């Protein structure tokens, strides 16, 4: 799953089988990490125009 | 693949299903890749 965001905690309840959880656009937002079975939120790199 | 969902939900209807809402996860997935046309069910026998 590569993708570019800033990882930090989540209190995102994932059942134990939900692991990638999406967002309306289709796109990861919260994934359970491997070798730690731990929830993260995936929230995109800081953007906007100039 | 032969998928398995389950929930056991706390009950005291005396005969037809609740009324309500209740949602199944999701408990093993079977990569079996069988032909399935048919099934039964297993019980027990009772001798006193
Ligand atoms: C290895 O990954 C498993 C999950 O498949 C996890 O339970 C275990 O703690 C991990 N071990 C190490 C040393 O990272
Ligand atoms: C399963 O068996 C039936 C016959 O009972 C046959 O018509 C069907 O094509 C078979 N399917 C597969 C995937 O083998």
């Amino acid at each position: 799953l590569t993708g570019t965001g800033v990882l930090t905690e989540s209190n995102k309840k994932f059942l134990p089988f939900q692991q990638f959880g999406r967002d309306i656009a289709d796109t990861t937002d919260a994934v359970r990490d491997p070798q730690t079975l731990e929830i993260l939120d995936i929230t995109p790199c800081s953007f906007g125009g100039v | 693949y032969f998928k398995i969902y389950s929930k056991h939900t706390p009950i005291n209807l005396v005969r037809d299903l609740p009324q309500g809402f209740s949602a199944l996860e999701p408990l093993v997935d079977l990569p079996i890749g069988i032909n399935i046309t048919r099934f039964q069910t297993l019980l027990a026998l009772h001798r006193s």
